[PDB]
Formats: structure tokens, C-alpha cells, sequence
């Protein structure tokens, strides 16, 4: 908010309109990504009540009804592991936190009481064990197996389940990705506003001062340096912002693959 | 707004150029954007300072443009491998990936031209009008078990 | 004769404030485990030394002398 | 020191010699008083983004404002997590989206009115799971969907000298 | 919202068509604060020039 | 214009067309097995 600043900037044409029609891009496509991902299923299915699936417990994944935040366990284990102007302000995300686990517990209800059904059109219901008889022929052993050995299949799929929580928290770095893109933002804000302190080549970083001991006819060549400055800066950030967007975009992309093919279904593709 | 992908990606093309065209207009602070108005009022010592100015703000104006082609080139690019592999996989064959090639039970695919890219014609399957059963997980028949 | 400095002759360089950060700054400071002159006072009487850029001073002393 | 801003009583302990406070990034925080070296602290005064609400030229001139970064308190009135909204009144209905405004609230045209409501995940379905129920589908119904999908973009040729000068 | 579209029909949707900034009520004198001067009633009063 | 141009692309849509109709007459007549072999 200096007059004479924006006086000159107006010799540069339409440059920030343009960066901010690329920012303006990225937001979109960070809500359209959540959208892909998760709203798959069309309708929200509750879980019933009585909460016996045949021996598995799957008490570590469902909603919890204790907490407010209604998350898992492991839900609640994941947003504890990982943690953390000018002109700068990040917009909040479309889904709150809190329809993202509704999302989530929907297709939870979907794939424990219809299998696959429930992806392909009307969600059917099916006894646990049959649908987990299904899957075994899915991958070529004969369906009595699992019935002859429904008690043991189940202990050890509980003990697997009860493994994992402990697993993921002694791990020290198993959240390497999320913590680092968090990391990778906040230092490119940080980066960006440190900046500002910069002379580049100008007598002094403050404009005031510029602008105080200094006539204005040499003002101006004084102001020209931090003008080009600071707006190259700007313009790298932006850059580096649509390199990382398009990486995760081809993640998110992935994601919303394995989301489709092995939440929704059975997959033969090895590994 | 059903092709809005194709119009898009025309519109983007369209407007990356108009800037870029626009973009003459600024001075980028030399006193005045026409070079032959710069060589006809000035000696050449001077003008040559003025119009270093003209060049290197027209010179930064065509390097983003062409940074953001190659960032948009990757993209479609990516595009046109899904599309490569949507038509192979199934057109060209059934797929037993589950929505991949539409919503249901996949039968069969077709593919039309559209003037950036293609439309595929997904054929699929859809089951309706369920009924309750009892059922049971095996039979047993002489104390022996029997399952289908 | 000689000793090294330990950490020693660190000062505030700026009196700004800050809290609980690190900061990074370009001065003339004491380098560490550097070796220091060391004289007495009992007699002789002392020698001029000179001040090429900065001293550091230090007594340990329980007279005032 | 020159700058703008609104100045708190402050409740950080500055040292006797100290004049200044400062975060990360150099950004003056604070500052003791020349006259009763009385600490305050310094906040830019609030500004943000204004953004418009409208559902088409087509359908009326009726538009809706949100400020963004902002709450109203110091700007029909409402306020959102995503800043506070003008214009829109919120009902307690909840609808499929169509105007995202942010942090699950969305806004659309009534009829006659722009309403701003909470988003609506889908109805719920309560499938009856039991340990001995199945349940099979006696028809059919084969549907056709269209996917579309962009394979190529304008080839471009630039002369640089003649656009560098003429 | 024309304006920024250079359009005279506007599709339905979300634009950001400006920003809005809180001005600066008043000017705050400028200063430290001070305490002494230096002689000037011992060389005008003097008694004996 | 300004040196800026927009050069034609290789395959014209006609022909494009034509490589759609011979894809949809190898599904028709043939099924899976036109992208196998014979
Ligand atoms: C064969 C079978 O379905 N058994 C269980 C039964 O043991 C349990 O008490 C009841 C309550 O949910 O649910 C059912
Ligand atoms: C259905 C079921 O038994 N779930 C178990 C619960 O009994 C147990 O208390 C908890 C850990 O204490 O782990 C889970
Ligand atoms: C296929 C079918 O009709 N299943 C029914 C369901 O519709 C009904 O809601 C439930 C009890 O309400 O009993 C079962
Ligand atoms: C006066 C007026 O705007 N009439 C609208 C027209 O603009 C619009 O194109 C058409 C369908 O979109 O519906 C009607
Ligand atoms: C929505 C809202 O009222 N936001 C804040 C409020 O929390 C705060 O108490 C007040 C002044 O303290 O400023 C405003
Ligand atoms: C006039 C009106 O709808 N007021 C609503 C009320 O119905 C609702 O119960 C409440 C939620 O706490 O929010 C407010
Ligand atoms: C033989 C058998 O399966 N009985 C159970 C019954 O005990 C249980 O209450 C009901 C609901 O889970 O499911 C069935």
C-alpha cells in the first residue's frame, strides 16, 4: 500500500491477474481431487447395531460412538501422529475433516455387509463368512478351507489387526509422506515471506526510507530493483506450485484407482 | 456443459495466447512500447538503453508462456495414455477391473471421435429387483457335508 | 602465557527480542577453544597490546586492584 | 520504526535493553513504548478477499457477498468458518451442492431467494445384515455411459525475433 | 463482477472480484520521548558579557 | 499476427473418423479376437 508503488507496478501489464488465475486453478483441482477419491458411494450406509461378524472384530476400524470426533481408533492415532501475513491466505477445504469420516465409515458398512454388491449397483446383503468364502475362491482354494477353519482364520486376522496400531506408532517415520507435505508448504511460505527482506540491490529493503531520503527521480531506479525483485520471486513460487500440484494429482489419482479396484472388488493384478 | 473437458482445454490455449498478444502493449518502463517511434526520437546511445527495457520484459513475457505449454503438455499427455489404455483394455477386450470401464458389470465398450479427444460408449450390466432368502453354508447329507 | 577459550564471549548483538528461536548472524565474535593470553598481577607494568578489531576483557579478581 | 497497525497491551517480557520484538521471519511483533516502556503488541489491521455470489445472469440480478478472511463484527448477515457471508440467508435444510462456499457450506438460488445451507452426503440406507440372509436379484437392466477424455491440444509455432521487435 | 469477466453475461458461479482493506485512522505524533536541551539561558541571561 | 502461428495437425479428422468405423466393425464382427491376431 504504496501509491507511487502501484503507479509504476502498472507498467508491468497483467502478470498478477495471470498468477492469480494459475492459483485460482490449483484450488479447484485440490477439492475435485478429495471429491474423486472419496465420494464414490452414492449412499450412506449404517452399520447395525448388534456387531457380530462371525468371530472378526473389527472394533479397531468402525467409528467409535465414545469419542466426539466419532473416528476409529486408528483414525484418532493417525491425527495425533502427524502435526505442523502479507497478502497470503490459505482457503479452508471444501469436505471438513468430519464428512471425510462419514464418507469413510459408509464404505466401511458397505463392504463388511454387501462385498462387492454394493459398488456395482443395489447393495445386497450377505453372512460374513459366505462373502469371505467368495473371496477365498476368488483366489483358487476351494471354499471349504474356509469353513473348516473359520475359528483359526479369525483369531488370526484379529491379532493382525491388533499389531498394526502398535506398529504404527513405534514406527518413527511410517507418516514420512503426509508429515513432508505439510513440511514442503510451510517452508515455501516461509521462504516467500523471508524474502521480503531482501534489498537486491537497492540501498535499503524498506520502501519508506526509499522513498524518504531519496528525490524521486532517483526513487524511481530505486524502486525498480524491488519491484523485479520481488515479483520474480512471486513468479518462482508459483511455479513450483504447479510442479508440485501436478505430482499430487497423479497420486490422488492412484489413490482413487486403488479405491475402485481393491476396496470395491477382488483384484488378481499380483502385488 | 457435457464436453466441458475439450472446452477447456480450448479455452486455456485461446487465452494463453491473447495475453501473450497483449502483452506488447506494456512499456515495462521505457517511454513508449513502439520500437520505431524509440528509433525515430532518439539518438542511438540513448535508445539503446531504451530499448534493453522493452527487450527483456518481452523476453520474461514469452518464457513463462512457454513454461506453462510444457506443464500443460505433461498434462494431456497423461490424458492421452488413460485414453490409449482405456481403449485397448476395453474396447478391445473385457475388462474384469471393477469400474474401470464405467459403472456395473463391464460388457463391452464403444469409442467415438470428438474433435480433441474421445468419447467411449461404456456398455454395462446392472442387476435390480433383489429378494429376500435363508441361507445356509453347507449341506449335511449321511454326516457328511456337502457345499456347491 | 596461554589458554584456550571455551564457550565464552558470546553477547547480544542486536537488542532486538526474540523467543525461543534460533538465529544465525554474521559478527565479530570470540572463536571458540581459541587460545587466550593470560597475564597476572603481581608486578610488572603492563605492555600495550593492540586493538585490531575487538577485545575480550576478562578478570578474575577479589581486590578491586 | 514506521508501520500500521492496531496496538494490544502486551503480556511478553521483553529485556531492559531490548526496543523491539520480532517473530520468524523478521515480522515486528512488538515494541516498548519510548515514553512508559509499556510493551504492545502489534497486529496489521484485518483485510482480505471479497468474492461474489450470483446464479446466473440468466436467472436474476440477485448476487450474495462473501468476505473471506474476515469477520463481520468490524466490516441479511452470516457468519462461516470460511468468513462471514452477506446477502444469503441460511437455512437448516440441507441440499446436494452447487455453489461451494467452503468448510461444507454451499449456497443456491431457492425459488427467489439465494440460501446458503449445509451440504447434504446422500440418503441413508440401512442394509439389513443377518448371519443367515441373502439377498439375490431377479433382473435386469443394462445402461450405457459416456466417458469423455482429451487426447490433444493446438501445435504452436512462435517466431521469436519477429515477436521480440517487429 | 462484469467488469473483471469484460462480459456482459455472467454464468453462475463464484468469482473473487477485489480485496478490501481497513484504512488507518489517525497518525500517532512520531516519538521518543525527550528530557534536556542545552545552555541557552546561560549565554542570552548571562550577566556579564 | 505477430509470428505467432498455429501449424495443422498430421491426421485430418476425416481420417480419424475412418479409424473409428474400423474399430467398430472389428468389435462387431469379431469380438475379442480382431486385437489378438486373424
Ligand atoms: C450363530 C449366530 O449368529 N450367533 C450369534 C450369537 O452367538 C449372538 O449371541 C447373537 C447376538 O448378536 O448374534 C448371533
Ligand atoms: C468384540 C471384541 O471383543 N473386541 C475387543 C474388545 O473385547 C476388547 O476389550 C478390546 C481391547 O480391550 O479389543 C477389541
Ligand atoms: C429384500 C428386502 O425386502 N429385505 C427386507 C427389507 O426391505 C426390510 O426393510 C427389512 C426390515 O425392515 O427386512 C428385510
Ligand atoms: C432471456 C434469457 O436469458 N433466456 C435464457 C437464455 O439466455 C438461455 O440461453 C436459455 C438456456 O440456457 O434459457 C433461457
Ligand atoms: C465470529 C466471531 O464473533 N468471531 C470473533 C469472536 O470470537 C471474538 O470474541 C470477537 C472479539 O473478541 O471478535 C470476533
Ligand atoms: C430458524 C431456524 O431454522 N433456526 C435454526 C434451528 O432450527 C436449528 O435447530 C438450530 C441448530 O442448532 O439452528 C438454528
Ligand atoms: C442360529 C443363529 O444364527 N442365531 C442368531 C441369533 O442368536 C442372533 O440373535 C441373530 C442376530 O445376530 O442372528 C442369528
Amino acid at each position: 500500500d504504496s501509491t507511487e508503488c502501484s503507479n509504476l507496478l502498472l507498467q508491468y501489464g497483467s502478470f498478477c491477474t495471470q498468477l492469480k488465475r494459475a492459483l485460482t486453478g490449483i484450488a479447484v483441482e485440490q477439492d475435485k481431487n478429495t471429491q474423486e477419491v472419496f465420494a464414490q458411494v452414492k449412499q450412506i450406509y449404517k452399520t447395525p447395531p448388534i456387531k457380530y461378524f462371525g468371530g472378526f472384530n473389527f472394533s479397531q476400524i468402525l467409528p467409535d460412538p465414545s469419542k466426539p470426533s466419532k473416528r476409529s481408533p486408528i483414525e484418532d492415532l493417525l491425527f495425533n501422529k502427524v502435526t505442523l501475513f502479507n497478502g497470503l491466505t490459505v482457503l479452508p477445504p471444501l469436505l471438513t475433516d468430519e464428512m471425510i469420516a462419514q464418507y469413510t465409515s459408509a464404505l466401511l458398512a458397505g463392504t463388511i455387509t454387501s462385498g462387492w454388491t454394493f459398488g456395482a449397483g443395489p447393495a445386497l446383503q450377505i453372512p460374513f463368512p459366505m462373502q469371505m468364502a467368495y473371496r477365498f475362491n476368488g483366489i483358487g482354494v476351494t471354499q471349504n478351507v474356509l469353513y473348516e477353519n473359520q475359528k483359526l482364520i479369525a483369531n488370526q486376522f484379529n491379532s493382525a489387526i491388533g499389531k498394526i496400531q502398535d506398529s504404527l506408532s513405534s514406527t518413527p517415520s511410517a507418516l514420512g509422506k503426509l508429515q513432508d507435505v505439510v513440511n514442503h508448504n510451510a517452508q515455501a511460505l516461509n521462504t516467500l515471506v523471508k524474502q521480503l527482506s531482501s534489498k537486491f540491490g537497492a540501498i535499503s529493503s524498506v520502501l519508506n526510507d526509499i522513498l524518504s531520503r531519496l528525490d524521486p527521480p532517483e526513487a524511481e531506479v530505486q524502486i525498480d530493483r524491488l519491484i523485479t525483485g520481488r515479483l520474480q520471486s512471486l513468479q518462482t513460487y508459483v511455479t513450483q506450485q504447479l510442479i508440485r500440484a501436478a505430482e499430487i494429482r497423479a497420486s490422488a489419482n492412484l489413490a482413487a484407482t486403488k479405491m475402485s479396484e481393491c476396496v470395491l472388488g477382488q483384484s488378481k493384478r499380483v502385488d | 456443459s457435457a464436453l466441458g473437458k475439450l472446452q477447456d482445454v480450448v479455452n486455456h490455449n485461446a487465452q494463453a495466447l491473447n495475453t501473450l498478444v497483449k502483452q506488447l502493449s506494456s512499456k515495462f518502463g521505457a517511454i513508449s512500447s513502439v520500437l520505431n517511434d524509440i528509433l525515430s526520437r532518439l539518438d542511438p546511445p540513448e535508445a539503446e538503453v531504451q530499448i534493453d527495457r522493452l527487450i527483456t520484459g518481452r523476453l520474461q513475457s514469452l518464457q513463462t508462456y512457454v513454461t506453462q505449454q510444457l506443464i500443460r503438455a505433461a498434462e494431456i499427455r497423461a490424458s492421452a495414455n488413460l485414453a490409449a489404455t482405456k481403449m485397448s483394455e476395453c474396447v478391445l477386450g473385457q475388462s474384469k477391473r471393477v469400474d474401470f470401464c464405467g459403472k456395473g458389470y463391464h460388457l463391452m465398450s464403444f469409442p467415438q471421435s470428438a474433435p480433441h479427444g474421445v468419447v467411449f460408449l461404456h456398455v454395462t450390466y446392472v442387476p435390480a429387483q433383489e429378494k429376500n432368502f435363508t441361507t445356509a453354508p453347507a449341506i449335511c447329507h449321511d454326516g457328511k457335508a456337502h457345499f456347491p | 602465557a596461554y589458554t584456550n577459550s571455551f564457550t565464552r564471549g558470546v553477547y547480544y548483538p542486536d537488542k532486538v527480542f526474540r523467543s525461543s528461536v534460533l538465529h544465525s548472524t554474521q559478527d565479530l565474535f570470540l572463536p571458540f577453544f581459541s587460545n587466550v593470553t593470560w597475564f597476572h598481577a603481581i608486578h610488572v607494568d603492563n605492555p600495550v597490546l593492540p586493538f585490531n578489531d575487538g577485545v575480550y576483557f576478562a578478570s578474575t579478581e577479589k581486590s578491586n586492584i | 520504526l514506521t508501520g500500521t497497525g492496531v496496538l494490544t497491551e502486551s503480556n511478553k517480557k521483553f529485556l531492559p535493553f531490548q526496543q523491539f520484538g520480532r517473530d520468524i521471519a523478521d515480522t515486528t511483533d512488538a515494541v516498548r513504548d519510548p515514553q512508559t516502556l509499556e510493551i504492545l503488541d502489534i497486529t496489521p489491521c484485518s483485510f482480505g478477499g471479497v468474492s461474489v455470489i450470483t446464479p446466473g445472469t440468466n436467472t436474476s440480478n440477485q448476487v450474495a457477498v462473501l468476505y473471506q478472511g474476515v469477520n463481520c463484527t468490524e466490516v441479511n448477515v452470516f457468519q462461516t468458518r470460511a468468513g462471514c457471508l452477506i446477502g444469503a440467508e441460511y437455512v437448516n435444510s440441507s441440499y446436494e451442492c452447487d455453489i461451494p462456499i467452503g468448510a461444507g457450506i454451499c449456497a443456491s438460488y431457492q425459488t427467489q431467494s439465494i440460501i446458503a445451507y449445509t451440504m447434504s452426503l446422500g440418503a441413508e440406507n440401512s442394509v439389513a445384515y443377518s448371519n443367515n440372509s441373502i439377498a439375490i436379484p431377479t433382473n435386469f437392466t443394462i445402461s450405457v455411459t459416456t466417458e469423455i477424455l482429451p487426447v490433444s491440444m493446438t501445435k504452436t509455432s512462435v517466431d521469436c525475433t519477429m515477436y521480440i521487435c517487429g | 463482477t462484469k467488469c473483471t469477466l469484460k462480459s456482459f453475461t455472467v454464468e453462475k458461479g463464484i468469482y473473487q472480484t477485489s480485496n478490501f482493506r481497513v484504512q488507518p485512522t489517525e497518525s500517532i505524533v512520531r516519538f521518543p520521548n525527550i528530557t534536556n536541551l542545552c545552555p541557552f539561558d546561560e549565554v542570552f541571561n548571562a550577566t556579564r558579557f
